[PDB]
């Protein structure tokens, strides 16, 4: 066994395109519409609960997730990828910030941490 | 220098309006072994004093003999041995305190903590402590060993300062002492259920109560307690 | 090792270090040079546990020489002293710490100033007009506190240093076999061959 | 601590006092020392409370995972898991555990695991500081194939004496009965067992 | 192994005025984290207008005070009822203490009174009998909390006159008995706040040419 | 032998009306031997001030560590760290060395730039936070400082009155400690001005 | 602690600091470390305070008994030996003493004996004892001459204690000066180190390392 | 330190004194010993203060992540299991002695936990240097089916016993009440029986009393433009 | 060592094992631990063999000199002499002695003198390393005013259990009966008491 | 104390003893005479524990002077050395032994012979042509073994002694501040004031 894929699966093509990122964006394009609007005294994020079956209880599937008491997230694209990112985002808010500074991270820095995780899935083996 | 072998646990006591109360259980422990169950650790001297002793029992029995000899000696060539020249609690204490401090100064202590409870000639309450180091102190409530940590807090709620003493009756004082003995039985691993209690009152004199038991115990709540965390 | 002294005067830093090497019963050597040139205008003297002293000093020397080649530039005395302090501060919580005390005498060519840094084996750094390690300060500091001036010449610094050594030779029980004296200034490092 | 487990005709009964001391202070006078590691496999704990709780929790996990894969474990198997933890970590543990269980095939079984991490299958077992004082009594009074009522009396009388002489033991006498009928908890208070 | 010594806590404070002296001490007696007594007198009138306290291990403290009181009694017998002066008492206590040089009274002793010119006097002793006349001395548990405050507020240390900026010291003007008692009370109130062994009560013995007077004040009991 | 009393020294911090003060002695020694009279124990990262007593190598190391961390904080956060946040950072940083600790007694002092609230805090060598309203003390004369502060301190002192109180607390405490003294510095901190004053004191 | 005594043309200078410490805690800044044995003899305090006080007071009693019996002033040699023989009896018991017995008689002239609790008795010209002894020795050795004036000798002793008081953490408070003559010792006052340091710094130009 | 936990009718109450000490010296006179693991799970710590705080925040952090992961409100048994396994692993070197109390969908719970990792169940518990004084009160006045008001009274009385009789305890009484189907109510300084009396004298100095060598402005601002 | 003394209707009986060990080696398997200090005052010895022999010899001397002057001593008096030696020399002694005697006025009496040198008058007493294992048994089975035969059975059964569990105890069970009728020695061998 | 040397030549005994007195950190004195004249033709040097050395030496001196007065006669060096040995042999089993090592240099007027006795604190006596105590012998005995002759003059003895001191000053870590040298012969005891 051992993970013997220690090389990048995303690489530059002759035209300078990173194919796997472009194809990931294509998958996002097929995803259900979600939006965000910022007001003076708040922010709103919204999406459609596209229920796969009427027998499914769509309340048990949370597309909009609390990351910290003052930060929330929504997505478009692959649901399972989102779910694990939410788990990692919640944890990194504690490990790389709250356990150090005794307070929750500001929005931009938590975003920065989530962004870093997504960047690494674009370069790591 | 030695080590205590057979030992007695807490002695507890307090002042009330007309006198003093003192109490101690009837156990002689041999380490964790509850070896001897009929040991009297309150020793009356005359009709005005009771000496309560904790710690080493062999040294207690020696002190008991010293006090017995003190009564004999006081009566020698003393026509007023049962009147004006009778032994006072203050005389008995000062003698013991002298002995305790001398013995610690020779590096050969009597391994005890002692409380002398009594009533003086003028009706004044006497309550003072002395131990193996010769350290002495007085307080409205006094207790040795575990009693110092658990009995004093309870007894101090009844008599918190000197001015509370005249407001405290013998019934309230005895009630507090008896409750304290129950608490010590719950929480001291070297205590017994059987104890003795002595009241020295300026009006009714010395009342010595033997074979008392801790009663009205709460254990029923134990049935509901299961496991140590997750077990149901 | 035993006595290491330092004095920063007007235009130079002077380091005096004993020549004796004693291994228990016998004095094995009486001409030992307890110093290393870290860079053309930076000198480090040292004293402490046998073996560790030279091992540490040469390790530092190698690192500063490496930096000098890489950047084609001489680090300031302050920068060198900070590097040395960190290494000792790192060392004190190691499996087996370097038991080494050092003085760093350097001439800063940018600021045109002499600089003396005293660092003990714990990584305790202080910049001083004059300094010592061990018991050397106990005998010499009262003299230095009295006579020292910041505008002293190199020659006056050497004379005050002689008085310190004389007091050491009088009141110290150990024979440290005199001192090697070196001067650090704008022209670099040189040894006073008669002291 | 005074603990014991006794096999009888219909199965096995575990017994224990409820006193937990820190020196001469009774930190807990209503401790439950009879610990469940499986439906009808229990244990009596003596020694370090931290160690024996840690061990019991790990065993419970192992038997839960065993059950999911292989069905109900035997009492012997439970004792083996206890032993493995006690033996391999003997340098860092102070644990004296009695394991008792009921199978339908094997019926009531008792295993004692002393300090070293050895295993001993016995008709009955006693352990803890208070057990020293009742070796004579228990040896003279134990019979095989006793009734439930006789076994309860035997344990009650035994632990009564252990409590009477051992300062480290006291409080209530807890018991757990393991039979085909199920699991029954019993409790006996000082006013009951002190007058025996 | 038997330890013949113990620590009963407590804090004492002696201050010498111009024509008076005070010796104060808290009334709390302790071992470890327990209170033995909220009121156990620690400062004693020893006769001849001398007050004494031997703070530390209470058994040794009581023994020393008892022996000194005895020494005053025998001084009267042996020397035609002559008054024992404070300087003579101090030297006498040195010998009592040094007599047990190799098994010391584990106490810090302070005596207070008036010298033969009627001026306030305080003497301070170490456990083995080294002594000195002092103006101001705190002893026991909270001594390190009290002494710096007394250096500042009695001797005016580090205090200079405004406008001069360090050139002229604040002049050492004499304090009244009322002024001293204020500083004593504030010393013990502060010590009670920050030291666990200090509390319950404060008893002050004031010595003047008229004799020895007592004052008692409540302290926090936690 | 005891690492917290080899070098000696003290730090004290106090709150006043719309201001805080933090002060320290200047001594560094090797037990009995005085080595330096210019060893300042107070540092600042933006508007947050940190005093550190104890083993001098750790004092220097921790200052460099918190400069390191507050500089990265600022680059990422795009703002200066606040006293409350920095206090948690000190606590976290000390506790991560739980079983090999820095032998220090840190003291934080500062004013929150947004709320304007005066803030002080103290720590033990492994990060336990003491957030007192009145004063924080640290060092080889901490007992002496507790005594001085408890009697001299009163709430809501004006900046120039607070200066006198904290100065006299430090000075007289230091003069009853062999390993403290050899000069002193006092910082008077207001929301947008900080004054630093070196005190004249005995040099023994 | 820093104590010194040195012989010179005009007799003996005795100088001491005034600090007593228990660990890092400064117990006193006003300790009398010169013991006035009698009007002609001085002793210095170092090591154990009680041991020095007690036995050098006792020494004064022995010296008084000697001159009553012999009708003559006791020699410094004889006085110092009474003390050294006494402490030698106690050797091993744990006495702590390092003292200079200083006197000026007809037959001897100015004489100093270093007496010590392990039984040492040394006659000498300059002695320094205590934690700050090494600092004081430096100033003494470099400035000492036999032909010092009483004024300059007094200052030298004062300046040497100051040197120690500055550098040694366990020395300080104030400086006590004594001048021992054949007709008896003369006290030359108490000098606060705090005030003395700044005064000496300005007038002498020393301690440039310290900002004033 | 004195800390107690008391079960009652519809929940649990926890209380503590407010004295933190360094040896015989009182470091903080109004310390906060009641700590939050989660909104409705609170605990009080005795022993090494840094360890009690650190272990609370670590388990509190992991409890929060666990709550988010499982979409369920945290349980006391989870906090307990995570605390004991952490402490046991460190073999008593983390000197945390805690009384843990709270409410969750399962009900109301009260546990104690010791530094070596052993845990205990009870209706009333006490911890710290004043635990014997507190337990004396609890053993004298505790009964089954206490009301909320009776439990708060009993808990605070038990802390008071520690405050007055234990030198390691003092100052104020903090209380937190956790009732089923309600927000946990934290009552900071529930009792204040130890306010310092007014001093005899004001020690405010005249301005210019302290000698000053040098003055200078400290640049706290960043590097300026232009 | 396992020793005991039991008062009964007609007087008192002393009982003892016969094992004397040096570590795990049995230096003497037929030791006589029942020692005569007067005609009808005997003692059981435990602890240091040197100490308890020295003490017993001194006591025997004291009671012999007592008898010559004042006539037959009481059992209380004998116990007092034992106590005086044990208490005053407690620092240098390791002796646990049970004193048993028969008067006509007082009848059978038992005094136990543990390590510290305290005295305790009891209806019966047990001591030695083996006694720990029979505290439960003896407490449950002792009755006052037993017959000679019952008391012999009680002691035989008790010491049998002490011997069974204590490695330091063993050999034969010796007994000495003290009554008005006189002094009777009894001995019981392993084949007898092991099958009980 | 530190170095004490002895050499017996043709017609005299020469004792060399160091001048330093060190109390831990500082050298308190550099002119200390570590010797006592027991009788006109007998000299004893000494080294060992502080206080005990002088106390022992003066006690011996007092006893020999007492004997001299009582009998109006000077004891032979052998007789004095035996008396001293017994006192030290008595001392070693005392409550607190004299920690003192001595050399006894004497001229026997009856036999017309110089005699050197080495006695340590245990009471171990040996008569030698040359001797030492402590570490002194470790540095000097190889030189003495080479150069020594029984027919040496006093001047040759002093020259060989100088070589021994020079070797000590070279290889010994401690500064013993030179030596006081005394000669014992038929005319009595005298000190060499330039060495
Ligand atoms: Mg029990
Ligand atoms: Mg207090
Ligand atoms: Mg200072
Ligand atoms: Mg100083």
């Amino acid at each position: 066994m051992t993970d013997r894929y220690s090389f990048s699966l995303t690489t530059f093509s002759p035209s300078g395109k990173l194919g796997q990122i472009d194809y990931a964006l294509t998958a996002v394009k097929q995803g259900v519409t979600s939006l965000g609007i910022k007001a003076t005294n708040g922010v709103v994020i919204a999406t459609e609960k596209k229920s796969s079956s009427p027998l499914a209880m769509s309340e048990t599937l949370s597309k909009v997730s609390l990351l910290t008491p003052d930060i929330g997230a929504v997505y478009s694209g692959m649901g399972p990828d989102y779910r694990v990112l939410v788990d990692k985002s919640r944890k990194v808010a504690h490990t790389s910030y709250k356990r150090i500074y005794g307070e929750y991270p500001p929005t931009k820095l938590l975003v920065s941490e989530v962004a870093k995780i997504m960047q690494e899935a674009t370069q790591s083996g | 220098t030695q080590q205590p072998i057979v030992t007695g646990t807490s002695v507890i006591s307090m002042k009330y309006d007309n006198g003093v109360i003192i109490a101690a259980d009837n156990l002689g422990s041999y380490g964790s072994l509850l070896r001897f169950n009929g040991v009297e650790r309150l020793i009356p001297v005359g009709d005005n004093t009771v000496v309560g002793i904790s710690g080493d029992i062999s040294d207690m029995q020696h002190i008991e003999r010293l006090l017995k000899d003190l009564v004999t000696e006081n009566a020698y060539d003393n026509p007023l041995a049962d009147a004006e020249e009778a032994l006072e609690p203050s005389y008995i204490f000062e003698y013991l305190a002298t002995v305790m401090y001398q013995r610690r100064s020779k590096m050969n202590p009597l391994w005890n903590a002692i409380i002398v409870a009594g009533v003086q000639s003028n009706g004044d309450q006497f309550l003072r402590y002395v131990n193996l180091l010769g350290v002495t102190y007085s307080s409205p409530t006094l207790a040795t060993g575990f009693g110092a940590h658990m009995a004093n807090p309870l007894l101090r709620k009844v008599v918190d300062r000197e001015s509370d003493i005249p407001k405290t009756t013998v019934q309230v004082a005895e009630e507090a002492i008896v409750n304290a003995m129950r608490v010590l039985y719950y929480r001291d691993a070297r205590s017994s259920r059987n104890f003795s209690l002595a009241i020295i009152d300026k009006n009714t004199g010395l009342t010595f109560k033997k074979n008392l038991q801790v009663e009205n115990m709460k254990w029923d709540f134990a049935k509901d307690i299961k496991g140590y965390g997750t077990q149901k | 090792m035993d006595i290491i002294l330092g004095i920063r005067v007007q235009d130079s830093v002077i380091l005096a270090s004993s020549k004796a090497v004693t291994r228990g019963i016998s004095v094995l050597k009486d001409s030992d040079d307890k110093t290393r040139q870290l860079s053309p205008h930076t000198l480090m003297s040292f004293a402490g546990e046998a073996g560790d002293t030279v091992q540490f000093a040469e390790y530092i020397q190698a690192n500063i020489q490496l930096y000098s080649i890489r950047e084609d530039y001489e680090l300031s005395p302050q920068a060198v002293s900070s590097f040395v302090r960190q290494e000792l501060a790192k060392s004190i919580r190691s499996r087996r710490p370097y038991q080494v005390n050092v003085l760093i005498g350097g001439y800063d060519k940018k600021k045109n100033k002499p600089e003396l840094y005293q660092i003990d084996y714990l990584g305790t750094k202080v910049e001083l007009p004059y300094g010592a390690h061990g018991y050397s300060g106990f005998y010499t500091f009262s003299l230095l506190d009295h006579h020292y001036r910041p505008d002293m010449t190199t020659e006056e610094g050497l004379d005050l240093l002689k008085l310190c050594v004389q007091e050491l030779e009088k009141r110290m029980p150990m024979d440290f076999k005199g001192v090697i004296v070196k001067i650090v200034d704008k022209d670099g490092i040189r040894q006073v061959d008669d002291f | 601590t005074s603990i014991m487990a006794v096999t009888f005709k219909d199965g096995v009964i575990l017994g224990a006092d409820s006193r937990t001391t820190t020196g001469a202070y009774i930190a807990n006078r209503v401790t439950d020392k009879l610990t469940r590691v499986h439906d009808k496999i229990w244990c009596c704990r003596s020694g370090s409370a931290a160690d024996t709780q840690a061990i019991a929790d790990i065993v419970q996990y192992h038997l839960e995972l065993y059950t999911s894969q292989y069905g109900t474990p035997s009492t012997e198997t439970a004792a083996s898991v206890f032993k493995e933890l006690c033996y391999e970590n003997k340098d860092n543990l102070t644990a004296g555990i009695i394991v008792a269980g009921y199978d339908d095939k094997n019926k009531g079984e008792v295993y004692t695991i002393p300090l070293g991490g050895s295993v001993h299958k016995l008709p009955y077992a006693i352990a803890g500081s208070g057990s020293t004082f009742i070796y004579g009594y228990c040896d003279k009074n134990f019979r095989e194939n006793m009734s439930k009522e006789e076994t309860v009396d035997f344990i009650k009388h035994s632990l009564s004496q252990a409590i009477k002489w051992d300062g480290s033991s006291g409080g209530v006498i807890r018991m757990v009965v393991l039979t085909a009928a199920g699991v029954e908890r019993l409790i006996f208070y000082p006013d009951e067992y002190e007058q025996l | 192994q038997f330890n013949p010594y113990g620590d009963n806590g407590g804090t004492i404070l002696g201050i010498a005025g111009e024509d008076f002296a005070v010796l104060a001490g808290d009334t709390r007696n302790i071992t470890d984290y327990s209170i033995n007594s909220r009121y156990e007198p620690k400062v004693f009138d020893c006769g001849d207008n001398i007050v004494m306290s031997a703070n530390g291990f209470a058994a040794d403290g009581d023994a020393l005070v008892k022996r000194f009181k005895n020494s005053v009694k025998w001084y009267h017998f042996d020397h035609n009822d002559k008054k024992l002066s404070i300087n003579s008492a101090a030297r006498n206590i040195q010998h009592l203490l040094y007599g047990k040089r190799f098994f010391p009274y584990y106490v810090h002793t302070i005596i207070a009174g008036l010298d033969e010119d009627g001026k306030g006097a305080v003497y301070s002793f170490d456990p083995v009998g080294s002594y000195e006349r002092e103006q101001c001395r705190a002893g026991g548990a909270a001594a390190s909390l009290i002494m710096p405050f007394l250096d500042n507020q009695v001797n005016f240390k580090n205090q200079y006159e405004p406008g001069t900026n360090g050139k002229v010291k604040k002049p050492l003007k004499y304090l009244s008995v009322e002024e001293v008692i204020k500083l004593v009370r504030d010393s013990f109130t502060s010590a009670t706040e920050r030291h666990i062994q200090v509390g319950d009560g404060l008893e002050i013995l004031i010595v003047t040419k008229d004799g020895v007077r007592k004052e008692f004040y409540e302290l926090k009991r936690d | 032998s005891d690492p917290s009393s080899i070098n000696g020294g003290i730090v004290v911090a106090m709150t006043g009306k719309d201001c805080v003060a933090i002060a320290c002695d200047l001594r560094l020694g090797s037990q009995s031997l005085g080595v330096s009279n210019k060893f300042e124990k107070i540092f600042h990262y933006g508007h947050v001030f940190l005093g550190i007593t104890g083993l001098a190598t750790d004092v220097t190391t921790l200052n460099e560590m918190f400069r390191y961390k507050t500089n990265l904080y600022k680059l990422k956060e795009e703002r200066a760290i606040e006293p409350e946040t920095f206090t948690q950072l000190v606590s976290s940083s000390l506790y991560e060395r739980r079983f090999g600790p820095y032998f220090v007694g840190p003291v934080v002092a500062g004013i929150n730039s947004k709320s304007g609230k005066p803030f002080i805090a103290g720590f033990d060598l492994i990060g336990c936070i003491d957030e007192a309203k009145d004063f924080i003390v640290s060092g080889t004369a901490s007992d002496q400082l507790f005594g001085m502060c408890e009697s001299l301190y009163e709430p809501n002192l004006e900046p120039e009155d607070l200066f006198e109180t904290i100065s006299q607390a430090l000075l007289n405490a230091a003069d009853r400690d062999a390993l403290s003294g050899w000069g002193a510095v006092v910082y008077i901190i207001k929301k947008d001005e900080v004054v630093k004053r070196y005190l004249k004191m005995r040099q023994d | 602690t820093t104590t010194l005594a040195f012989r010179f043309q005009g007799g003996i200078i005795v100088a001491v600091d005034s600090r007593a410490t228990a660990g890092n805690w400064v117990a006193s800044q006003t300790v009398k470390k010169v013991i006035e044995i009698n009007p002609f003899l001085l002793g210095t305090m170092a090591g154990g305070a009680a041991d020095c006080q007690f036995w050098e007071t006792w020494l004064g009693s022995q010296c008084r008994l000697h001159e009553l019996r012999e009708k003559e002033r006791i020699s410094v040699a004889a006085a110092s030996k009474i003390l050294s023989n006494l402490v030698y009896q106690y050797k091993g018991a744990g006495l702590s003493m390092g003292t200079m017995i200083c006197g000026y008689t007809r037959k001897e002239g100015p004489t100093i004996y270093y007496v010590d609790s392990d039984g040492t008795r040394l006659k000498g010209d300059i002695f320094c004892v205590g934690s700050g002894q090494t600092f004081a020795y430096g100033v003494l050795d470099s400035n000492y001459k036999w032909d010092l004036s009483v004024e300059d000798a007094l200052y030298l002793g004062k300046r040497s204690i100051l040197a120690a008081a500055h550098r040694n953490a366990y020395s300080g408070g104030s400086v006590n000066l004594y001048h021992v003559t054949e007709d008896g010792w003369i006290y030359h006052g108490n000098h606060d180190v705090g005030e003395l340091f700044w005064k000496v710094k300005e007038e002498e130009g020393s301690f440039n390392n310290v900002i004033g | 330190t004195t800390i107690v936990g008391v079960k009652f009718n519809n929940g649990v109450v926890i209380a503590a004194d407010t004295r933190s000490t360094q040896g015989p010296i009182v470091a903080d006179k109004n310390c906060a010993k009641l700590h939050r693991i989660s909104p409705k799970i609170w605990c009080a710590g005795a022993g090494t203060a840094a360890d009690t705080e650190a272990v609370t925040q670590l388990i509190g952090s992991n409890i929060e992540l666990h709550s988010l992961y499982t979409s369920r409100e945290p349980r006391v048994v989870s906090a307990l299991q995570m605390l004991k396994q952490h402490l046991f692993k460190y073999q008593g070197h983390i000197g945390a002695y805690l009384i843990v109390a709270g409410v969750d969908p399962t009900g109301s719970h009260l546990f104690s936990i010791h530094a070596h990792g052993s845990t205990d169940v009870g209706y009333y518990l006490s911890l710290g240097s004043g635990s014997l004084a507190a337990m004396a009160v609890l053993e004298s006045h505790w009964k089954q089916d206490l009301t909320k008001e009776e439990a708060i009274k009993l808990a605070s009385d038990a802390i008071q016993a520690g405050i007055w009789n234990d030198l390691g305890s003092g100052s104020n009484v903090d209380v937190c009440v956790m009732e089923i189907g309600k927000d946990a109510e934290y009552l900071r300084n529930y009792l204040t029986p130890n306010v310092r009396e007014e001093k005899q004298k004001s020690y405010k100095f005249p301005r210019g009393t302290t000698a000053v060598l040098k003055e200078s402005i400290v640049n706290i601002c960043d590097i300026q433009e232009e």
